[PDB]
């Protein structure tokens, strides 16, 4: 997500930065989302909704 | 105490431990804190580390372990 820059990349864009591969980063982005949708990281994020 | 009631997701545990705690039938948090060291040491896949995290988090939210807890549910 384009963040605090310019334009967002997709999955394959960003695996040339970090050398990881496609699916992998699809995984490391999925473990990141799921570690956001926990409580206490997550309770005034509801409150923009 | 409203904390001892809510979910055991709130703790912030890691993959094995909340699996392990779910597979011990234990759904609250009071309920972990009610029962002793001893007895969640017996359970299977319960070790050192993951205890010790256990005692470590619940000191810094402000629980302990062992605590008599009177009128549950």
């Amino acid at each position: 997500f384009g963040i605090d820059m310019n334009t967002d990349y997709t999955l394959e864009e960003v695996g040339k930065q970090f050398d990881v591969t496609r699916e992998r980063i699809r995984q490391i982005e999925a473990k990141a989302l799921r570690k956001l949708r926990h409580p206490s990281r997550s309770e005034v994020l509801r409150s923009f909704l | 105490d409203p904390i001892l009631l809510r979910p055991v997701d709130d703790l912030e545990l890691t993959v094995r431990s909340a699996n392990c705690l779910k597979a011990e039938a234990i759904h609250y948090i009071g309920d972990l804190v009610q029962r002793t060291e001893v007895e969640l040491l017996k359970t299977p896949n319960l070790g050192k580390k993951s205890l010790t995290e256990i005692k470590d988090v619940l000191a810094s939210r402000g629980l302990s372990l062992g605590m008599r807890l009177e009128n549950w549910p």
